[PDB]
């Protein structure tokens, strides 16, 4: 009766694995944030815009690096924060990016890379 | 060669971007961030002066008065000619900024495995930020530049590291002063012996280093100083402040510091935020006293970047006042600058949008400090 | 009564007293034959 | 002394060869007709009158 306000769901490391494991269609999206970041905030609000957008076309999902902090580590997390862009095609590598990107650039990578 | 005399930053050019990354124990909602601010006025003790990229130091030590060139590599695409137009409109010299047309700018392309049945990643193309060859450095940057400022960021990259230290040759060679500003990325936190490894050289390189209180622990032992913060008398206080209960200010003694001292080192600062600034020469150390009010406008507090206002305030006074290595008193009220630049840095959301100008930080220096003290 | 019973074994401060208050360092603190010796004499 | 610190406020708790213990007490000034709340060694909590 009530729709939720908040699309992108919260994933722990052994969650994000089946999904990466498991077979995908749509592009896969991974935010790493932690909720003392002041810039996440912002990367926050950038995300739940970009589900709007990529209704069912993409899957946007985030981790918190306070609960899987040995996780973002061996994933190359060097900051935050930072955005993986996986390819449903397992044989292409996934994007890393680092910082407060523009909206437009996600679009760019989801619609030519993704 | 104008006035005041050029600064040169080393690395990689981004928006926001906060590298260290520990774990706090206190959490807000994961999903509504309005409530995220609560972390920013009762913030983890390595974020209270959150450092960030080098062009945050550059930007922020234009604004307070310093002129500045970045020394890095961004790609051809539209989000490199954004970064490289906000440095523009800072007035940071971009000449020292390379163009990669082959480049996606902060775009990484990385590998996933499930090596012991966990989820790895390892590099299969470094962005253009940590691809700058030795060939593309622009030596005249190198040659006019009194500073040459570079955090531990590039030494995640093996083409940054090896860029690096010739860059620091010719810095070296031309008579600049260079400038470790330490701001430890996520992984650089794993192991002590690790870590120091990993910086000993570009340590030993360093005529003027800035570390965190947090980072500065970490480095020499973590659990020792936990344990003596955590110390409680018995029975009875060993003198009538002790008894008061207040937070712990301690000052590390110039023997605690000597594992990590060497010849070319000029001057060691240790930062509490913007509480405390130690500071340690090789003939005197001492401690400025600062203050922090976010509490002041909770609404639009947000520390980040705060760390890269006071290394540009230093630099600042560095340059224009070459006496504050061998003065006490001099580098005293030189710091306190810092210190204000650093208050007015947490005041706005954003980094470069919060960045304070001169008269801006000479005002409220004025303001919080006694006449005597400026 | 115990057998009327209706976990298992196998599976600072000092008190002041007369009311009582606690006395710690957050209110107390410090400002600064053979030769004889102190012992039992039997 | 000349060559020492100023006392704090307090009561000597413990006496040492070189060294004394004080238990913090503030002092409060009180005129002729004042009255006192409370008898000797009464427990007062903070706020109390």
């Amino acid at each position: 009766f009530v729709r939720e306000d908040y699309l992108v769901r919260k994933l722990s490391a052994q969650e994000l694995q089946d999904l990466v494991k498991g077979e995908r269609k749509v592009p896969l999206i991974v935010d790493f944030y932690a909720t003392w970041c002041g810039p996440c905030i912002l990367m926050a609000q950038e995300l739940e815009m970009l589900a709007v957008e990529y209704e069912s076309n993409a899957m946007i999902v985030k981790v918190d690096t306070d609960d899987e902090y040995e996780f973002a580590r061996d994933m190359q997390v060097r900051g935050l924060p930072t955005l993986f862009f996986i390819s449903p095609d397992p044989s292409k590598d996934a994007i890393r990016t680092e910082g407060l990107i523009p909206l437009q650039m996600m679009r760019d990578i989801i619609d030519n890379d993704m | 060669y104008d006035d005041p005399p050029l600064v040169c930053c080393f690395g990689a050019v981004q928006k926001e971007f906060v590298p260290v990354v520990r774990v706090h124990d206190n959490p807000m909602h994961p999903d509504i961030y309005s409530q995220w601010k609560m972390l920013q006025w009762d913030p983890p003790e390595f974020g209270r002066a959150p450092g960030g990229p080098p062009s945050n130091v550059a930007i922020s030590h234009v604004r307070l008065g310093g002129r500045a060139a970045f020394m890095g590599k961004v790609g051809g695409d539209d989000y490199g000619e954004e970064l490289v137009l906000m440095m523009n409109k800072e007035r940071v010299q971009t000449r020292g900024v390379k163009f990669d047309e082959g480049a996606s700018t902060a775009c990484t392309r990385v590998k996933i495995k499930f090596e012991d049945g966990k989820m790895k990643a390892e590099t299969v193309k470094e962005p253009p930020e940590d691809s700058l060859l030795a060939s593309e450095l622009n030596l005249a940057v190198l040659k006019e530049a009194r500073i040459f400022h570079f955090n531990s960021e590039v030494l995640t990259s093996p083409t940054m590291e090896s860029t690096l230290f010739k860059a620091i040759q010719w810095s070296k060679k031309f008579g600049g002063l260079i400038f470790f500003d330490l701001n430890l990325p996520l992984p650089l936190w794993r192991s002590r012996n690790e870590t120091r490894k990993l910086i000993k050289k570009s340590w030993d390189e360093a005529n003027i280093i800035e570390v965190s209180q947090q980072e500065l622990e970490f480095l020499l032992d973590e659990e020792y100083y936990e344990r003596r913060r955590n110390y409680t008398p018995q029975y009875f206080a060993e003198d009538f402040e002790q008894t008061k209960n207040r937070r712990d200010y301690y000052h590390y003694t110039p023997e605690e510091i000597k594992p990590l001292w060497h010849d070319d080192l000029k001057l060691l600062v240790v930062t509490d935020g913007t509480l405390r600034l130690h500071y340690y020469t090789p003939k005197f150390d001492g401690v400025v006293v600062g203050t922090e009010d976010v509490l002041i406008t909770p609404f639009t507090c947000d520390r980040t970047g705060s760390g890269d206002a006071v290394v540009a305030g230093i630099m600042r006074k560095l340059t224009t006042c070459p006496e504050m290595f061998e003065d006490q008193d001099v580098l005293e009220r030189q710091l306190r600058f810092a210190v204000a630049a650093g208050i007015i840095s947490q005041w706005t959301i954003g980094a470069v949008r919060g960045f304070p100008t001169e008269s801006a930080t000479q005002n409220l220096k004025e303001q919080v400090y006694v006449p005597s003290m400026w | 009564r115990k057998r009327n019973n209706p976990m298992n074994p196998f599976y600072h401060g000092t008190i002041r007293m007369f009311s009582l208050l606690i006395l710690s360092s957050s209110n107390c603190f410090r400002i600064g034959t053979i030769k004889n010796s102190s012992g039992p004499l039997g | 002394a000349k060559k020492e610190p100023y006392l704090k406020s307090g009561q000597v708790l413990i006496v040492q060869r070189d060294s004394v213990v004080i238990r913090s007490a503030k002092p409060y000034l009180a005129t002729p007709g004042a009255k006192v709340h409370g008898h000797y060694r009464e427990i007062l909590y903070e706020g109390d009158t």
